[PDB]
């Protein structure tokens, strides 16, 4: 069980799971403010 | 402290995992996947495995006790399910950011003392009070235990806890039936009850 | 105006796509049903269309004879939503990235054996140091005024 | 105890317990230099005796004003109503004045009792205090610059820093003066909320 938390901190897994979390949060984004050209509040 | 070595055992003739020993409360020996195979590993579920009992039992309690006096002409509570929408005096973010304000104080506390034992026991403004229970997860002094009815020697509070613990274990599970079986069927759960008692070779599971 | 481009809301090539391919869109509907997944579905891109072009007409932005919007990065004052807000906005999260990792690489460098800490990452460490990128810029300054963020004697 | 800004979390190494105000807070390692932390210090104290006045000069006006004793504008627009000269004379005398008494403070941090003595009159110095509290002649009243005042000052300084937040914040979302906006969230206040605000 700990031979498994050190495994998933593994480069290959560790980067797998930090693009997906920043992918789902970069896909909402865009859900909810798209097609942006400009910051356009201040 | 009292490695109770044969124990009863979920599957009778196992031998149970080393790391389950007999001193822990409402120990069977199940852990077949070894999640708790690492002592601080294991004092964190101990105390996930008790806060989420507690809670199950409230809500196995506000669900069930509401449900069977509402069936009955007690009580006109709305169905547990649709009771997250009918609206109170005000609306519900503002009652949820005032529950979190409250609750997440408590909880922080209980996280301090998770984390360093006996480290947050007396009160800032009156240090003349004082927690009087000395493990963690049982917390004690006035506030939770001001019958003290809690706080004893072995053999009677290690078959309290069980107890507890057990208990826990069965709210948890009945409030996931009655998530599942309102999801499942569009009823009430004293519905649902009723009508398997009233035919139970055919009210099951097995009716879509 | 600027460089000869006059504004989204005045130019007539920026209506005339607009309506073009929203009535294109239109054309690809009239079929399936009236009512059925896919007119729904066609129909709330129409909606969105009509979002877009109506928000770079209230943003300000500068068309062309193409009709189609263009950015100004001059400096000007009536532009920065163009280019410089985004722009600190971008220096900001970047050196952000780039502070947490330098610490990061520092903190382990002492190690018996570092590498094992750079194929295998130590995740409750970098948890630790993920949050102080939110000051990196005070703190590579007042590392900057200490001698402290250039290696000496390289 | 010197105090704990989280009961259960340790303390830092580099705070002391020293200064007054020392709680034991700086989780993101901004002062674990010596350094840095002298500035860091002069840098609070001086921001929260700007925000004690702002905040100050900010907030009473508009009671004073709204309960009927003198006509003020509010804060956001203060700035407009004209004056006896323009803003721009306003803001050139404040730049020069500002520049001189911030280069004296500076060379003080720097290098402390040096700049203590008046340089027009060869007598008329400064006794010799500590940086970041000049007592003497800025101390007409002769108060014992005491430990137990000096928590009394960091406490009032953070507070009103929070109060100038609030104040901007509030100016920027709702639009009205923070006097408006208290009372209307006080009589009825479930329904006066920054949720509702939003
Ligand atoms: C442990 C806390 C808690 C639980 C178990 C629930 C559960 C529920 N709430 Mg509630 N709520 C909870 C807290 C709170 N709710 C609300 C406010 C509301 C509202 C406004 C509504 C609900 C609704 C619902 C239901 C959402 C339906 C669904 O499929 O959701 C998603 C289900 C999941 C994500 C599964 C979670 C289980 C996990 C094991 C996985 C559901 C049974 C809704 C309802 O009545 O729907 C008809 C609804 O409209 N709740 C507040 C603010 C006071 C809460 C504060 O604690
Ligand atoms: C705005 C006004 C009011 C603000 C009030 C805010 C309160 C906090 C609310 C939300 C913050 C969300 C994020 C919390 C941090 C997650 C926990 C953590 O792993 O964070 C914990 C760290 C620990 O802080 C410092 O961390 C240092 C590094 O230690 C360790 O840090 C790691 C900890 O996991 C590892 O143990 C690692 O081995 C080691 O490097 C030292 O230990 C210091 O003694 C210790 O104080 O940071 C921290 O405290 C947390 C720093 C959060 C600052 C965020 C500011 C706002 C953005
Ligand atoms: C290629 C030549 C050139 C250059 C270099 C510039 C440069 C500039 N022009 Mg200009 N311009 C040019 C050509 C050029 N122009 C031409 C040909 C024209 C004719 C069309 C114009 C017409 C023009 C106009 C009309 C205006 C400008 C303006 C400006 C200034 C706007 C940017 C600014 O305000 O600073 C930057 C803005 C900031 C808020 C600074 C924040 C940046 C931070 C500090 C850096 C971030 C670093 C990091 C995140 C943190 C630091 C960490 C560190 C401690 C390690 C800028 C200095 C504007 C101006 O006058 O400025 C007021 C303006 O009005 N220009
Ligand atoms: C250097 C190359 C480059 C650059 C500068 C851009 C820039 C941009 N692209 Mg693009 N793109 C690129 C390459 C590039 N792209 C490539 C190679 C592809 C092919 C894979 C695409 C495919 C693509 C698509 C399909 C789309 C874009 C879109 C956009 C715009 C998105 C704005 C936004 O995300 O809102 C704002 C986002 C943020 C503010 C994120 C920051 C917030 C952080 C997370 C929080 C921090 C808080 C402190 C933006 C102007 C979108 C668009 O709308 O076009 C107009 C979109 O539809 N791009
Ligand atoms: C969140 C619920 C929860 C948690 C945290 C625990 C935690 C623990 N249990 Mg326990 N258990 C539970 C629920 C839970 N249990 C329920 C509901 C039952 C009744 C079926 C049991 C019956 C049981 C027995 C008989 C025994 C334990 C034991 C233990 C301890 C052994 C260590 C361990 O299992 O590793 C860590 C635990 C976890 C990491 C939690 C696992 C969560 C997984 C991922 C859930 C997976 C989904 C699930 C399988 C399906 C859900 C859907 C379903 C509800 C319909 C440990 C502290 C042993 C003990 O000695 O107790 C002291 C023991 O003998 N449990
Ligand atoms: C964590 C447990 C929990 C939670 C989240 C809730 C949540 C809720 N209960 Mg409930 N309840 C609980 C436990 C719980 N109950 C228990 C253990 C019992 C005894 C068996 C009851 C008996 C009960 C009754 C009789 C009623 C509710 C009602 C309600 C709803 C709003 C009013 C209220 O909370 O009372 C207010 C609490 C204050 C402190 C005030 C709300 C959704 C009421 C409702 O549904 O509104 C019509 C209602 O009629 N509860
Ligand atoms: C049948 C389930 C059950 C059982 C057997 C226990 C048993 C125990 N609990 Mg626990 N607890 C439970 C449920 C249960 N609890 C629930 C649902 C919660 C959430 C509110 C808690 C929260 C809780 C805390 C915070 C603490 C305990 C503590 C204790 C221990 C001290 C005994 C005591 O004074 O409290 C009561 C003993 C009982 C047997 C409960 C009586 C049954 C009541 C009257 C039923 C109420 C009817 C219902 C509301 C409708 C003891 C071994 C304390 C401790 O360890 O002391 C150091 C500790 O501080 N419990
Ligand atoms: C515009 C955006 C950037 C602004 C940067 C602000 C000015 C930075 C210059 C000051 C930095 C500095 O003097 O350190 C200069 C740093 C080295 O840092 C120096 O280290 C010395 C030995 O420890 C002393 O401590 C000096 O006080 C220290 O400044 O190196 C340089 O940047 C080259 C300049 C000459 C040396
Ligand atoms: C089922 C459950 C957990 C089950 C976990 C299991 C089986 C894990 C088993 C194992 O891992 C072990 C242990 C060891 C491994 O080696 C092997 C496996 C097999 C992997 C938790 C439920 C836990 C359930 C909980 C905590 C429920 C709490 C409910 C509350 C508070 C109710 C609140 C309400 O208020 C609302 C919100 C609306 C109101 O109107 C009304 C009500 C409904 C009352
Ligand atoms: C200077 C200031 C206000 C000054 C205002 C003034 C003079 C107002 C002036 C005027 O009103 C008058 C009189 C008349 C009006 O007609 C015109 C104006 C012009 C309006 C506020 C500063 C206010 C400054 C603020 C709010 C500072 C915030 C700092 C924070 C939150 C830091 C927290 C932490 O740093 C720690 C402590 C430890 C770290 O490890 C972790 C983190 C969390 C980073
Ligand atoms: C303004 C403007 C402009 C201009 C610009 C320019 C032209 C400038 C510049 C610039 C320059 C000329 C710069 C420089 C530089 C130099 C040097 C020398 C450097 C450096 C850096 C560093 C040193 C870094 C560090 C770090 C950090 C801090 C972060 C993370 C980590 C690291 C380490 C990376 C334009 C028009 C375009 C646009 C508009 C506006």
């Amino acid at each position: 069980m700990r031979d498994l938390k050190t495994y998933l901190s593994v480069a290959p897994v560790a980067s797998t799971l930090w693009f997906a979390a920043l992918a789902g949060l970069l896909i909402e984004i865009n859900r909810f403010f798209p097609d942006a050209l400009t910051f356009p509040f201040f | 402290t009292v490695a109770e070595p044969d124990r009863p055992l979920w599957f009778p003739g196992s031998t149970p995992p080393p790391w389950l020993d007999g001193s822990l409360p409402g120990d069977f020996g199940f852990d077949p996947l070894g999640l708790g195979s690492d002592p601080e590993s294991l004092r964190w579920n101990v105390q996930a495995e008790l806060v989420h009992s507690r809670w199950a039992m409230l809500g196995a309690a506000g669900i069930f006790i509401p449900e069977f006096l509402t069936k009955l002409g007690i009580l006109n509570t709305p169905s547990w399910y649709t009771a997250g929408e009918q609206e109170y005096f005000t609306d519900t973010t503002t009652l949820f950011i005032v529950e979190l304000v409250f609750i997440g104080w408590a909880e922080g506390r209980r996280w301090a003392d998770i984390l360093n034992p006996g480290c947050v026991n007396t009160d800032p403004i009156f240090p003349n009070n004082k927690l009087t229970g000395t493990d963690v997860g049982y917390p004690g002094g006035l506030w939770f235990d001001p019958l003290g009815w809690g706080s004893a020697s072995p053999q009677k509070l290690k078959e309290l806890r069980t107890k507890e613990i057990k208990n826990g274990r069965l709210a948890m599970l009945a409030v996931m039936g009655a998530w599942f079986q309102h999801i499942y069927t569009g009823t009430g759960p004293i519905d649902n009850l009723f009508a398997h008692l009233a035919d139970p070779g055919h009210a099951t599971i097995f009716a879509a | 105006d600027i460089a000869g481009l006059t504004p989204c809301k005045d130019s007539k090539q920026f209506a005339k796509r607009e309506k073009q391919s929203i009535k294109k869109l239109e054309s690809s509907l009239k079929l399936y049903a009236p009512d059925s997944a896919p007119a729904l579905a066609i129909n709330a891109t129409i909606e969105k269309t009509k979002r877009r072009f109506d928000n770079y007409g209230k943003q300000g932005l500068l068309c062309g004879a193409d009709g189609l919007p263009h950015l100004i990065v001059s400096g000007d004052q009536r532009h920065w939503g163009e280019f410089i807000t985004p722009g600190i906005l971008f220096l900001y999260i970047a050196g952000w990235i780039g502070w947490v990792g330098r610490s990061y690489l520092i903190a382990i460098r002492d190690d018996k054996k570092p590498t094992q800490k750079e194929i295998i990452i130590d995740v409750p460490l970098a948890t630790g140091l993920v949050f102080r990128g939110f000051s990196w810029p005070i703190a590579a300054y007042r590392e900057l005024l200490n001698g402290e963020l250039v290696a000496k004697d390289v | 105890k010197k105090g704990e800004w989280l009961p259960g979390l340790a303390s830092p190494g580099y705070l002391t317990g020293s200064l007054p105000g020392d709680n034991g807070f700086d989780p993101l390692g901004l002062a674990e230099d010596p350094e840095n932390l002298k500035w860091f210090v002069q840098a609070e104290l001086v921001n929260g005796r700007w925000a004690m006045l702002g905040v100050a000069g900010m907030l009473l006006p508009e009671v004073f004003t709204s309960i009927g004793i003198i006509n003020v504008p509010k804060w956001y627009d203060a700035g407009k109503e004209e004056y006896f000269a323009s803003s721009s004379t306003l803001f050139v005398i404040e730049f020069i004045l500002f520049h001189y008494v911030e280069i004296r403070r500076w060379q003080d941090i720097k290098n402390p009792g040096s700049v203590n003595q008046d340089p027009i009159f060869k007598q008329y110095s400064l006794p010799a205090g500590e940086v970041g509290y000049p007592g003497g002649i800025f101390n007409p009243l002769n108060f014992a610059p005491t430990l137990e005042a000096k928590e009394k000052e960091i406490a009032n300084g953070r507070l009103a820093m929070l109060a100038f937040l609030g104040f901007i914040i509030q100016h920027n979302v709702t639009g009205k003066g923070p006097f408006d906006n208290l009372l209307q969230h006080i009589s009825d206040p479930w329904h006066n909320t920054i949720v509702q605000t939003l």
